[PDB]
């Protein structure tokens, strides 16, 4: 669950890859892929 | 040889009898447009209520003299039949009562099963005594001969059998429809009987147009280690009427 | 008994003197403990049934043993009978033993649809209870205990409809060639 | 094909009793509600078309699951498959058909490929299956002769082709297929359906050239009967199947485990 | 040649036994 | 303008009315040969169940909001019809319902009476809530629209009257078999339904085919004295059947 | 189809009055424009064709969206889904259906597959659907025995494929599927259209076998009824739905909202 | 009102004695308040409407409270009439209520071409005016208010075409399995 | 066989009741 590419905003489950990465949707079941993000 | 019963959503089968009766010869049948009185729609709940209804199984043994139930009555519990019978004024019927008593080829008895209309009892004491309703309306448990003092007891019917309850001889008793259990032969007997009454139709409640009666003229004696068998009795409504219909009495 | 003949037979006692029951099931063709049967295995290869039944039963005590049962069937939309008259308001068969070991009975199909589903949930297509008509009886020197089987069969009105795969049968792991 | 009608019935009183018999004959006492309660007039829609043979095992279920590893390197010398072909292989299936002891039918073969992907790309994949009868010359060698295939029956699946599919003509020597067989060899051994039912073998080979994916090929195999009949039903099956063309069912340190579930009392269900 | 069941046309477009639909009863 | 029913032992009148309405006009009838599917002997009781029944009078005023009772059931305990009932598994039937309600050239007010087949109420709750059957089925008393919390309720029905209970909304109640009473018009309304349902016969206790509806669509003023009046309802089972007879249940 | 034409009308000054009625009774006053007015007299051609049931459900929509995620590392486990099913869960159809008190119809399923790709490339996916009936077993593992389906009915989607589609016959086992029902269990429990609507359930599984790309298949499902009936129509819903077979329509904290639009006054729209 | 019945009804006053309107509103079937009807809500399913419009009235007064009302229909292309002269030029009804409490009147179809949209945009079918003809009046110890209802369906002449989308329901966000 | 509408032909090519095009009116 890494490659450098697919990575969830979670310690653990799943992953999701590198498109859902501040984007504004939802993807990791933690809320954290989304969180601490508007540089 | 064999016979095979049905009625309703029941049926009675027998791998030995004595070829079912007929009471006084008349087959059941409905009221007569003729001879009714009840001017209003009469209710026939058919196959609900014209079906093979199953009674409480008593136990006879070596010193048992006898039972009876009457008719109808007996039935007051009974589903619809039982329901119907009270919430209305009127009601007519004949039925069929299948007599049941297995044993065994090493055994030996003999019952006296009697249908009898209007059994009017007598009660067991001397000078201005009746009988009170509540004994002679038993219920699907029937009354037994029991000797052994009753209650408030002077009310009672007599526990005389061998007089019919009533001042007759048993052994002129076949005067009416009957049939004898005699366990070396059959093993049930069975008789149907149509509506006999001096009117089309008269009151569920207040009269037992019937009576039956069973009476051991033969010891039940054996030499096996069970010496009491039951006797089950199974009853069967047949063109079943009512009239005045309204709430149901208590 | 679960792994034995004896799990077929039931088994009657000449020393009760009362209206005792001696065994119930549901009918749900595809039910416990039905759905082991010729019939019911089947059956458990489709979906939706419609027909009566046919049951019978055959004692086997001994030749001078006799007896007289009660078999009965009461209707869904109720609860198992637990009490003879409770039972016996329903449809039934006063059955004698005599002869002819055998006897069968019916149970007529009586739903509110046409058709039933061959796996039930919660519902119910009635039970079959059996009862003591009168009593086990036997003569001096004899088996106090007597067998009692009992067959299933549809009648001339039972059928079938919608092909799906049993339950009664799996395949965990495959299978050496 | 249709069910008969139930007639209104009435309150018997008679001297015969159609519902005592004995089963000890042998036959299903034929007794009809009507014989036993007086019954309602009915008349019944209810149809056995589905119940038909023809409508049973006229359904296609799956047989066989045959997987091909490719390897890269020694390219020619692998990369095939074989497969003694039956249906005892798969309860499903098996259980129905082993609920007749003899049938005869034609069958109708649908095949699955499914390529898993192993390198970042498939390329072109093409398969190939020939039908080896029993006698003809098997395949040694992603590249054996036998695969010019100058009479026996192949069939080419390349990647983007709809399923293949095709149909088989009832083979055996005999009138019918042998679902049971109470015998043994000519050399007393094999007791078995094994003994007969001897349909050949089914191969299949990567076409593809040798090539850059390494890559999986999953054909999975289905088989629909059609023009049916079949004799003498038997009781069906009641615990897993353990093995091919025999009835076995002891397993290894397990009970015996039927589909029968138990209760507390039998006065209550 | 066209027929009822439980109307529609249908002929087998093959020339071999096996190749033909399911039967009928 | 006038009417007069007449059904079993009893009989409606009504100097004033607005002429009955047959619901999806076809009048009730028993079960066609050709489509049952229980295959017995049904009952028919007839004149001792097809008859006038009369429910339990509720109270309009000027801040009642309305009412309902669900068919079967109401009438559980009216007699045979009620016992019947309970003693078999299946059931059919249609009715005529007569609901009545006078009062004076000097009123106003205007209910809405609706039949509804398959009327599946709604609990007044989020989440994953059902209704009890325990408050489905009132009987003769009906459930009334009140205002002021209940118990163990989660299950309860919602109290939201003008959206048919329902998710509908009051207005479109129309496209159902109703009538209209209006005070200053007739005095009482009259539906007469077959069976509606989707199968031959269903199961008496488990499921109400019906289920009649009463709102005031219209404020009951007044100047005089009484400024409350009784609203009562009557209703006559027709061509009742039974099937599958056994014990009575609880 | 056709509708009537309008005739011409003359000044009328009759002592009866068509016009009068009462709605009381419950009828729809049949009153015609020609009573009320000096018509004209129109040929029209209009038709109702097309507002016929027939013409009505006559059209596919869709009733639910299986949405499976692909899951690399215990493949055989999991990668598959069920469903229960029913038309009670997408609102547009819904509506329409709830329209009616009973339906009967027979069915015209569609199927839509979407392959989201998560990698770079998605390789060759094959997709399987089963229906399985209540009482069938349902599936457990991408590889249970269930998805050999030797009587149940599948349908194989692979990639590259039109769309699937397939029919079927009106199921239930009554006259006809109920839209509403006012019943409760023999359990005196779920109040209901749960309490029968027990058609079963529908699952996929991926096919392919194990391999390299993490990706998400969305399958959506349409559905057209033919040859219709229907009985008792309803009066429309007004709130939306919340949850399946239940009326129910109070939500969260969030006011009881129709469709009717307010204004200031009524003398004037 | 809002969210009770008294959305449905009108009030009318024994107090008013003159030529005052009532109520109105917009003719197209798909308007406000029509859409939520019976008719409305379906004719909200299609895309183009034709036929004569069935308007019926119920008066709910007491029995010896009497009136006389005006319904009036005016014709599109010009603007809702504000005095009674100006509306009674039109298509109208002087209905008296006496013994029967209803009273239906039409809504002539008069159309330029021969069918319309359900949903209208800026366009009109015309509205439905309503005022006192005469004066509601009552006797001495009575309510001197009465409400009057109101009822809507099609003619023979009526039918739709052009199957689409109601818009009168929505789902936002899915619904609990 | 083939029809008139709002000529053509139509044969149900399929086994089944189900299987059917739309119905007629
Ligand atoms: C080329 C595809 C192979 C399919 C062969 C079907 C033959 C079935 C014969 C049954 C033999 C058995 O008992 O297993
Ligand atoms: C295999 C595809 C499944 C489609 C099933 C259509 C069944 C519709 C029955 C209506 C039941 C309900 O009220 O929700
Ligand atoms: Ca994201």
């Amino acid at each position: 669950c890494r490659i450098h590419e697919i990575s969830c905003g979670a310690h653990s489950t799943q992953c999701i890859p590198v498109s859902w990465r501040c984007d504004g949707e939802n993807d990791c079941d933690s809320g954290e892929d989304e969180e601490n993000c508007g540089n | 040889r064999i016979i095979q019963i049905t009625r309703g959503d029941s049926t009675i089968t027998s791998q030995d009898v004595a070829n079912a009766i007929v009471a006084y010869g008349v087959w059941p049948h409905y009221l007569s447009s003729k001879d009714a009185s009840a001017i209003d729609k009469p209710s026939q709940p058919d196959t609900s209520s014209n079906r093979f209804y199953t009674l409480r199984s008593v136990t006879w043994s070596s010193s048992s003299k006898g039972w009876w139930w009457k008719l109808p009555d007996a039935l007051k519990d009974m589903g619809i039949f039982g329901e119907n019978m009270f919430y209305h004024y009127l009601g007519r019927s004949g039925y069929t009562i299948h007599v049941q008593c297995n044993a065994s080829k090493f055994h030996q008895g003999t019952l006296i099963v009697a249908l009898i209309p209007e059994h009017q009892i007598a009660s067991a004491l001397h000078g201005n005594v009746n009988v009170g309703y509540n004994y002679t309306h038993p219920g699907e448990t029937g009354r037994e001969v029991k000797a052994e003092t009753r209650l408030n007891p002077d009310l009672q019917p007599t526990e005389e059998y061998w007089l019919n309850f009533d001042g007759t001889l048993l052994g002129n008793i076949t005067i009416f429809p009957h049939q004898f259990i005699n366990l070396r032969s059959n093993n049930s007997a069975t008789i149907i009987a149509p509506y006999v009454n001096a009117v089309p139709m008269d009151s569920m409640r207040s009269h037992n147009n019937w009576s039956l009666v069973i009476i051991p003229i033969c010891p039940l004696e054996t030499s096996s280690a069970i010496n009491t068998i039951p006797i089950t009795i199974s009853i069967s409504p047949m063109c079943a009427e009512f009239s005045g219909a309204r709430a149901k009495r208590q | 008994y679960i792994n034995s003949e004896n799990m077929y037979s039931v088994v009657l006692q000449s020393s009760i003197n009362a209206p005792d029951k001696i065994f119930s099931i549901r009918t749900d063709v595809a039910s416990q403990p039905l759905a082991t049967t010729l019939i019911g295995e089947i059956s458990s290869y489709f979906t939706h049934w419609t027909g009566s039944l046919r049951f019978s039963f055959m004692f086997c005590g001994t030749a001078n043993t006799t007896v007289k049962l009660l078999l009965a069937y009461t209707p869904p939309g109720i609860a198992e009978p637990t009490t003879r008259k409770d039972a016996m308001l329903g449809t039934h068969v006063i059955w004698d033993v005599g002869l002819q070991s055998t006897i069968s009975m019916v149970v007529p199909w009586i739903s509110a649809s046409h058709y039933r589903n061959t796996s039930p949930g919660r519902s119910t297509s009635g039970y079959i209870t059996c009862w003591y008509q009168t009593r086990l009886v036997i003569p001096p020197q004899t088996p106090p205990t007597a067998r009692l089987l009992c067959f299933v069969s549809g009648c001339k009105d039972f059928c079938l409809r919608m092909a799906r795969d049993t339950n009664l049968h799996l395949q965990s792991g495959a299978i050496a060639q | 094909l249709v069910v008969p009608n139930i007639n209104s019935s009435n309150p018997t009183t008679s001297n015969s009793a159609p519902a005592l018999d004995a089963a000890e004959t042998g036959h299903t006492s034929s007794v009809q509600p009507e014989d036993v309660i007086e019954t309602r007039y009915v008349q019944t829609s209810q149809t056995r078309d589905e119940m038909s043979l023809e409508s049973f095992l006229g359904r296609s279920g799956c047989i066989h699951e045959s997987k091909l590893e490719v390897t890269l390197a020694n390219y020619n010398k692998e990369n095939f498959t074989v497969w003694a072909i039956n249906l005892q292989e798969m309860a499903q299936i098996r259980r129905k058909f082993e609920l007749f002891t003899y049938t005869r039918f034609d069958s109708e073969i649908t095949l699955v490929p499914c390529i898993s992907a192993l390198s970042q790309d498939i390329g072109h994949i093409t398969m190939q299956y020939m039908y080896v009868p029993p006698g003809a010359p098997v395949p040694n060698s992603r590249d054996d002769y036998a695969w010019q295939s100058g009479t026996n029956a192949s069939v080419f699946w390349q990647h983007g082709q709809a399923y293949p599919r095709f149909s088989l003509p009832f083979l055996s020597v005999a009138s019918a297929y042998y679902m049971f067989y109470d015998g043994y060899d000519e050399q007393d051994q094999n007791y078995g359906t094994a003994n007969t039912n001897n349909m050949g073998s089914l191969c299949s080979r990567i076409v593809t050239e040798k090539h850059i994916h390494k890559v999986h090929i999953m054909t999975r195999i289905y088989h629909k009967a059609k023009h049916v009949k079949a004799w003498c039903p038997r009781p069906p099956r009641a615990l897993e199947y353990t093995r091919a063309h025999r009835t076995n069912f002891k397993i290894e340190d397990r009970s015996i485990q039927t589909a029968i579930v138990t209760r507390p009392i039998i006065t209550t269900a | 040649a066209q027929v009822s069941r439980q109307n529609y046309f249908n002929i087998n477009y093959f020339k071999d036994a096996a190749s033909n639909g399911a039967s009928k009863l």
